[PDB]
DNA sequence: CGTTAGGCATTAAGCTGAACGCACAAAGGAACAAAATAAACAATACCACCGAAACAAAGAATTAGAATAGTATAACGCTAACAAACATAAATTAG
DNA sequence: CTAATTTATGTTTGTTAGCGTTATACTATTCTAATTCTTTGTTTCGGTGGTATTGTTTATTTTGTTCCTTTGTGCGTTCAGCTTAATGCCTAACG
C-alpha cells in the first residue's frame, strides 16, 4: 500500500530471457540497467525535441527519432538501431 | 577550348579604364584601383553608363551567336 | 650580411599573430577541403559562404586550443618544440581518442 | 583538383601554432594536424549533413554548422541563435 | 480480442510508458505514434547489445550471474559502445584491467 | 496611463519577450510571473558586465568602437566570467595574448 | 516586407549607452552578444525546466531561476545576480 | 546531536590514496601527490556537495539523498549509474 | 636471512589485483566525517542517507581513479614512472579543470 | 497498469512564384607560397648519484557489525486559496 | 511610419503550501571482531643534473602562383502563402 516505483525492471529481465536463458542477473545491475534506459532516453528525446525546434515542428515524428539516433549512436550502432526502428514501425503499420 | 561567359557592363568599361588608369597610376595596386575603379563607377549616371550597358548587350547578343546552345553551369 | 637569431623572428609573429585576429587559412582552399570532403557524406552539397566561413573559424579555435594544449606537453617533457606525441597525448587526457 | 587536405598549406599552419604560443614546430607536425583537421570537419561535416538532411535542404547553412559544434561542447558565438 | 502495443511490434518494452514519458518528459507538445516504437524499438535493441556482451563476459569468467564488472568489461571492451558511455562511470565497476606496455618488464 | 514592464521592474530588456520565450520554449505548462523578471534581471545584469569590461577594454586601448576583439580580452582575461564561457570560442575573436616564460629568451 | 529578425540587438545598446555613452559598437559584436544572451538564456531556462522536473512542480516560478542562477554562475556573480533580481521583483511587485 | 567536524581530510590516507593511484595504473607515486590528491578531492567534493545542497533547499528539504548527488555529478558532466 | 622483493615487483601484482576487483578502496566511515566536515559550509544541521555517501564515494573513486590514469599518461609522456604533483597540475590543465 | 473506437483541431506534405546566394568575366602587381640552403641551437644518448619511495613486521587504532532506542524527518493523504493560463481591448515601437 | 507586439482586467482551474500523521531510515551508544594505518628499519632504483653528438628548424632569397576587390548576369535553392489530406489528442469503455 506503500506507492509503486515505475521502472524499467521487468522489460530488462524479459530482453535477458530472449538473449540469454541461463544466466541470472543481480538486483543493483538491474538498477544499473533501469538508469541506462532512462539516460538514454533522456538523450534521443533531448535531441528529437530540440530537432523540432530548430525545424519550428510542434510534432515529434519517428523521423525526429531516426535522425537523432544517426545522431548519437557512433558506428555501426547507428545503422542497426535504424533498421530495427525501421522493422518495427512496418510491424506496427502491417498491423 | 571552354567558353567564356560574356563580359558585362563593367567589365568591358574596366578593359579600358583599368589600363587608363595603369598607365596614369602604374604603380598602383590593382587591388586598390579595382577599389577606386568601382567607387568611380558608381558615380557614373545611368545615361553615361548606358553605352557600356548596350555594348554589353551587344557583346552578350553577338556572343550568344557564336555559340547559341551556350548555358551558363557554375560549379557548386 | 646580418641573419637573426632562431626563434627571434619566431617571438616577433608569435607576438604579432596573438596581438592580430586575421583568419590564417585562406578561404578557397578551405573551400575546396570542405567542398571535398563533405560529397563522402552526401553529393550535391552547395555550401553558403557563412557556413565555410564558420567552419573555418572553429577549426580556427580547436587548433589554436589543441596546440596551446600541445605546448603545454611539450614545455612540461622539456620540450621547446612540438613533436606528435604532444598532440597525441593533449587529445587523449581531453578524451578525443 | 583532388587531394585538397594539402590546401590547407604549411605556412598557414605555422601561423595557426604562433597564434598558440608555440616557438618551434618539427617538420612531422604538419601531416598529423592535417588529419586532426580532417577528423574534426569530418564529425562537424556529417552532423551539420544529418541536420540539412533532416530538413530536406540541399545547402548547408550556417546555423547547422553552429548546432553541429554546439554539440561537441564548442559553441560558436556570432553566427546567430 | 486484442494485442499489446509491446507486441504489435514484437518488442519486450512498453510502447505505452515509452509514450507516457514522452508526454509527461515535456519535450514538445504533440509526439507522433511512430516515436514510441521507434524509441522501444532502439532502447530494446540496444540493452540487447549490453546483454549480449555482458552474457558473454560471465559465461567467459565461468561465472551465472551478471554482476556489474561484467557490464563494466562489456562497455569498456567494445569500440563504438565506448563512445556513447565515455563519460559514464559505472557503480561497483572497477577498471578495464590493462597495463601499460613501459611499465612491465622485459 | 499604463508604464511597461520592462520599466515596471526598472530595466532594459523585454519581460514580455523573455516571458513569451520561456512559454514558447517549452521548459514548463506553467511559468510564474516573477522568473520573466528575475531572468531579464540576471540577464541585463550578465550583458551590463560584459559591456562594462568590453568599454574599459576598448577605452584602454585607445579605440571607440566594440569589435569582438575586445569581447574575447574582456571575456579572458576575467576569472568568474571565464568560468561561465570556457568552453564557447568567439567569432573573429582571437586570443588572450601570453606567452609561457620558459619560450621566452633571458 | 521581408520578415524581421527578432533579435535583443537594441536592448544590448541600450545597456551599452547606460553603462558606457562615449564607446560605440559594431555589428559583428552586436551579433555576438545576441548570441551569447540566447546561450544564457538557454542555460538558465533548461536548469529551471529540470529543477522543475526533478521537483514534480508544473510551473517554473522564481526560485527555480534563482537557484539555477546558484548553479551555472560561480564565485561572486551568483549573489550579485540573486541581488540584483530580487531588487527586481521587489521592484515589480511593490510598482 | 550538535557537533563541529575538523581535520577530516586526514582520514582519507595515504596508504588509501596508494589503492586509488595503483587501481589507475599508477607504478610509483611521489611523496607529494598526497596534499595535493587531497587538495583536489576537496574541491571536487567542495562543488558537488554545493550542487546537492542546492538541489536539497530547492525541495525544502532537510536530508541530502542520493538522487540528489547523482544530479549533481550529471551537471558537472560525470553521470553516475546505478542508484535510479 | 629473509627473502625481499624488489621494489615494483609488488606493486604490479598490486595493480593487477586492484584492477580486478571492484570494491571501494577508502573506509565509509572516513568519508562520511569527511562529507559531513564539507556540507557544514553550505548547510549545518544536514542529515546524510547511506546510499547519498555511497554514490558520492562511488563517483570520488572514478574521478580520481581517471585522474590517476592521466596522470600516469603524463608523467609516461615526459619519460618517467614516478608521478608528481606538476603532472596533477598538467592533466588537470590540459582536461578543462582548471 | 495498458489498449482501443470516433471526433476535431492542429500539423506536415504539396505547389508555385519570388527572392537569395553563388560563380565568374578582366586586372595585374600584392601577397603568398614552394624550394634550396647555412648553420645554429635543441633534442637526445649516456652516465653518476643520492635521497626518496618501496617492502616488511608490529602494534595500535580504527572501522565493521549488530542490537536498539529515540527521533528528526520525510513521505503519505485533505484542504483552501492562490497564482497562472486564457479571452479580449490599448500603445508604442520599431524594423 | 503605421501594423504589431506588449500590457491590463476578469475568469477558471489546477498547483501548491499548511496541516496531520506516521513510518522510517538516521543518529547515537556500547560491545566484540578484525583489519588496517602508522612507525621504524632496510634497500634499491629512478628523477635530475651535466656533457657531447647530431639532426633538423629556422630565416632568407628566388622564383613561380595565386588573389582580390570591384558590378551585372545566369542558374539553382530555398522559402512563404495557400490547399489539403494526415494525424494525434481527448473522452468513454474495456481488459
Amino acid at each position: 500500500k506503500r506507492s509503486r516505483k515505475e521502472s524499467y525492471s521487468v522489460y530488462v529481465y524479459k530482453v535477458l530471457k530472449q538473449v540469454h536463458p541461463d544466466t541470472g542477473i543481480s538486483s543493483k545491475a538491474m538498477g544499473i540497467m533501469n538508469s541506462f534506459v532512462n539516460d538514454i532516453f533522456e538523450r534521443i528525446a533531448g535531441e528529437a525535441s530540440r530537432l523540432a525546434h530548430y525545424n519550428k515542428r510542434s510534432t515529434i515524428t519517428s523521423r525526429e527519432i531516426q535522425t537523432a539516433v544517426r545522431l548519437l549512436l557512433p558506428g555501426e550502432l547507428a545503422k542497426h538501431a535504424v533498421s530495427e526502428g525501421t522493422k518495427a514501425v512496418t510491424k506496427y503499420t502491417s498491423a | 577550348d571552354r567558353v567564356k561567359r560574356p563580359m558585362n557592363a563593367f567589365m568591358v568599361w574596366s578593359r579600358g579604364q583599368r589600363r587608363k588608369m595603369a598607365q596614369e597610376n602604374p604603380k598602383m595596386h590593382n587591388s586598390e584601383i579595382s577599389k577606386r575603379l568601382g567607387a568611380e563607377w558608381k558615380l557614373l549616371s545611368e545615361t553615361e553608363k548606358r553605352p557600356f550597358i548596350d555594348e554589353a548587350k551587344r557583346l552578350r547578343a553577338l556572343h550568344m551567336k557564336e555559340h547559341p546552345d551556350y548555358k551558363y553551369r557554375p560549379r557548386r | 650580411p646580418h641573419r637573426y637569431r632562431p626563434g627571434t623572428v619566431a617571438l616577433r609573429e608569435i607576438r604579432r599573430y596573438q596581438k592580430s585576429t586575421e583568419l590564417l587559412i585562406r578561404k578557397l582552399p578551405f573551400q575546396r577541403l570542405v567542398r571535398e570532403i563533405a560529397q563522402d557524406f552526401k553529393t550535391d552539397l552547395r555550401f553558403q559562404s557563412s557556413a565555410v566561413m564558420a567552419l573555418q573559424e572553429a577549426s580556427e579555435a580547436y587548433l589554436v586550443g589543441l596546440f596551446e594544449d600541445t605546448n603545454l606537453a611539450a614545455i612540461h617533457a622539456k620540450r621547446v618544440t612540438i613533436m606528435p606525441k604532444d598532440i597525441q597525448l593533449a587529445r587523449r587526457i581531453r578524451g578525443e581518442r | 583538383l583532388r587531394d585538397n587536405i594539402q590546401g590547407i598549406t604549411k605556412p598557414a599552419i605555422r601561423r595557426l601554432a604562433r597564434r598558440g604560443g608555440v616557438k618551434r614546430i618539427s617538420g612531422l607536425i604538419y601531416e598529423e594536424t592535417r588529419g586532426v583537421l580532417k577528423v574534426f570537419l569530418e564529425n562537424v561535416i556529417r552532423d551539420a549533413v544529418t541536420y540539412t538532411e533532416h530538413a530536406k535542404r540541399k545547402t548547408v547553412t550556417a546555423m547547422d554548422v553552429v548546432y553541429a559544434l554546439k554539440r561537441q561542447g564548442r559553441t560558436l558565438y556570432g553566427f546567430g541563435g | 480480442k486484442a494485442k499489446t502495443r509491446s507486441s504489435r511490434a514484437g518488442l519486450q518494452f512498453p510502447v505505452g510508458r515509452v509514450h507516457r514519458l514522452l508526454r509527461k518528459g515535456n519535450y514538445s507538445e504533440r509526439v507522433g505514434a511512430g516515436a514510441p516504437v521507434y524509441l522501444a524499438a532502439v532502447l530494446e535493441y540496444l540493452t540487447a547489445e549490453i546483454l549480449e556482451l555482458a552474457g558473454n563476459a560471465a559465461r567467459d569468467n565461468k561465472k551465472t550471474r551478471i554482476i556489474p564488472r561484467h557490464l563494466q568489461l562489456a562497455i569498456r571492451n567494445d569500440e563504438e559502445l565506448n563512445k556513447l558511455l565515455g563519460r559514464v562511470t559505472i557503480a561497483q565497476g572497477g577498471v578495464l584491467p590493462n597495463i601499460q606496455a613501459v611499465l612491465l618488464p622485459k
